[PDB]
């Protein structure tokens, strides 16, 4: 939701108005793998998925 | 439907339309009121519902005073007109009796902004049949004062684009194209500040304003009418299509470019070309054949009009060209970047006479020097030509070093080297180093 | 929701490459009629430069 | 809400079309964003 408001409000910022929507496309992949982390986190995080 | 209809974005055209549709009390208590004719409220009663009885409903409005009745059954017959289960026989019903078409037009052009640009969208799409062109009709309505309002109205942005679309739609036939040409002063400034402007309704008004230019550009007499007489805009259409986004505004900004500098235009081979590299058009255009356009269309524009300014450029670079420059004031960039430089053909011819030309070119930046005008603009541009020429031909030529001594050139070289001027600055100290670093040697 | 909004969007997407298609036409379809004209009027010239 | 980590959090795989001018926009603004992994497209195409 926060992406498609950014590309939104980009859109409003060009002067084009054809739309450039986005949506899910489900595979069978193995997705990544997202760790978000503080300062007091990111080198324990980093160190311990080496 | 009819033989073609108008396709108007409507983005504030459509609410007019459907406030008009909201507003329908008029259509019958009017009659009861005694101001239209029952064969009128016969008449309006078919309106009132989603071949004959155009002619009295015409009349109908043309007697109404009510302003209201009046923009409601204009609504009801661009409606018919624009709708396809009705738009065939609106067609018709004008096409087999053009006469009344005057008057439906002098109907048009009153009341309302918005009455006014409904009759005036009506009158366009009656007026754009492929028969009954009436090009005294269409230009009679061109000089009506109400459209000419509304179009220079450029804060009324709507209103603004409506008028740019049905006054681009109007000159599609090429009959009413030279009429539209007729008074152009009224309306270009006006659409050229709109390009001016930009530099989904406003992507909308560029691309027909841009058509609308292109449309009159037909003509080679009015293209260099437009070329001449609103040199800026032409000028600026460069930048406009450098810094454009979409793509059809720069194809139609390269086509129109390409269109007035075509060879078919008088004067074009010349002053036109001329005018260019007045632009820095050869850069911008290098950047555009650069940039990966996805219009094949507009590829093989940007290709001829590269081939077009290459040639021009080659036609610069005449040893001829130069000197007659040299004589007058007021020297062009583009000689001295090849005559003086790469085309060394242009350095031999300047060595004859005892570097006649090298003299020449002396004398004029003393005189410049001596004049005490340099802090002008004009006079620092020309100034800095001179100079760069002047080291141009000092590296070609070590011998001139001894006649710019003797006429006191490296005097007033090391004193223009502390000018103020940046830019001639620069041309200063790199021509008083190529005179200390191999003449002086 | 938002799969009925991406169908939206992919329609007025379609039509966006619709309408701008339409338009390069008509610019095609004008520059055609003018190109003609320009060129009809020259080759009938020269065409009829020997009838002259 | 909060969006946390304990190990990852549910993440899509999004096709993305666009137009060719707002194109480059559209990747400079994602860039400044920084959230989307593209997966491989043209792979095959070398270099």
């Amino acid at each position: 939701a926060t992406l498609q408001a950014r590309l939104g409000e980009m859109i409003a910022r060009l002067g084009i108005d054809v739309p450039s929507i986005i949506q899910v496309l489900d595979t069978n992949h193995t997705p990544p793998t997202f760790h978000r982390t503080n300062k007091f986190t990111a080198g324990f995080q980093s160190i311990c998925d080496c | 439907m009819g033989a073609t209809k108008i396709l108007m974005d409507s983005t504030h055209f459509n609410e007019i339309r459907s406030i008009i549709r909201s507003r329908s009390v008029a259509w019958d208590a009017l009659a009861r009121s005694e101001e239209l004719s029952e064969i009128d409220a016969s008449t309006a009663k078919a309106l009132e519902s989603i071949g004959k009885t155009l002619i009295p409903l015409i009349h109908l409005l043309s007697t109404s005073d009510n302003e209201d009745c009046k923009k409601s059954v204009q609504n009801l017959i661009a409606e018919l007109l624009s709708s396809d289960k009705y738009g065939d026989d609106t067609v018709k019903f004008f096409q087999e009796d053009p006469k009344q078409l005057e008057q439906l037009f002098d109907v048009s052009l009153k009341g309302d902004f918005q009455t006014v640009l409904i009759s005036g969208f009506n009158v366009v799409s009656l007026l754009v049949q492929n028969g009954l062109h009436n090009v005294k009709l269409v230009e009679k309505l061109l000089k009506n004062n109400n459209l000419i309002n509304i179009l220079q109205n450029i804060e009324q942005m709507d209103t603004c684009y409506v008028c740019i679309r049905l006054l681009q739609e109007l000159a599609v036939i090429p009959e009413y194209r030279d009429v539209i040409w007729l008074h152009e002063k009224k309306f270009m400034p006006t659409l050229f500040k709109i390009l001016q402007r930009a530099t989904h309704l406003g992507i909308q008004l560029q691309y027909h304003s841009l058509l609308l230019i292109w449309l009159l550009t037909f003509n080679p007499v009015f293209a260099n009418e437009l070329v001449q007489k609103y040199l800026s805009d032409f000028l600026d259409l460069l930048k406009l299509v450098k810094i454009t986004i979409k793509e059809k505004v720069s194809r139609l900004c390269i086509s129109i470019i390409l269109q007035c500098c075509s060879t078919r235009v008088k004067q074009h081979k010349k002053v036109i070309k001329q005018l260019l590299l007045l632009g820095n058009a050869l850069p911008t255009v290098q950047s555009l054949s650069e940039r990966k356009y996805s219009d094949e269309e507009l590829r093989q524009d940007i290709s001829n009009l590269k081939e077009i300014l290459e040639n021009e450029y080659q036609e610069l670079t005449s040893f001829d060209e130069y000197v007659a420059e040299l004589d007058s004031k007021l020297l062009c960039w583009s000689p001295p970047h090849v005559d003086n430089g790469f085309w060394s053909d242009n350095i031999d011819e300047f060595k004859k006479d005892n570097y006649k030309i090298f003299r020449q070119l002396i004398e004029l930046l003393q005189a410049k020097v001596r004049n005490g005008d340099v802090n002008a603009k004009q006079e620092k541009i020309i100034i800095q030509v001179a100079l760069n020429d002047i080291t141009h031909v000092v590296e070609l030529l070590p011998e001139s070093i001894d006649v710019l001594d003797k006429t006191g050139g490296k005097a007033d070289i090391m004193e223009l080297l502390n000018h103020s001027d940046s830019r001639v600055k620069y041309e200063a100290l790199k021509a008083t180093q190529a005179i200390i670093g191999y003449t002086f040697k | 929701l938002t799969p009925n909004q991406v169908n939206d969007e992919l329609n007025k997407m379609q039509a966006f490459i619709r309408k701008e298609a339409e338009e390069k036409a008509k610019e095609i379809q004008l520059k055609a009629d003018q190109e003609y004209e320009i060129e009809k009027t020259n080759i009938v010239r020269n065409e009829t430069n020997n009838i002259d | 809400k909060e969006e946390a980590i304990f190990r990852s959090a549910e993440m899509a795989l999004v096709q993305f079309y666009i137009p060719q001018e707002i194109s480059r926009d559209s990747a400079y603004t994602l860039g400044q964003l920084g959230l989307v992994q593209f997966r491989d497209l043209n792979s095959k195409v070398r270099a």
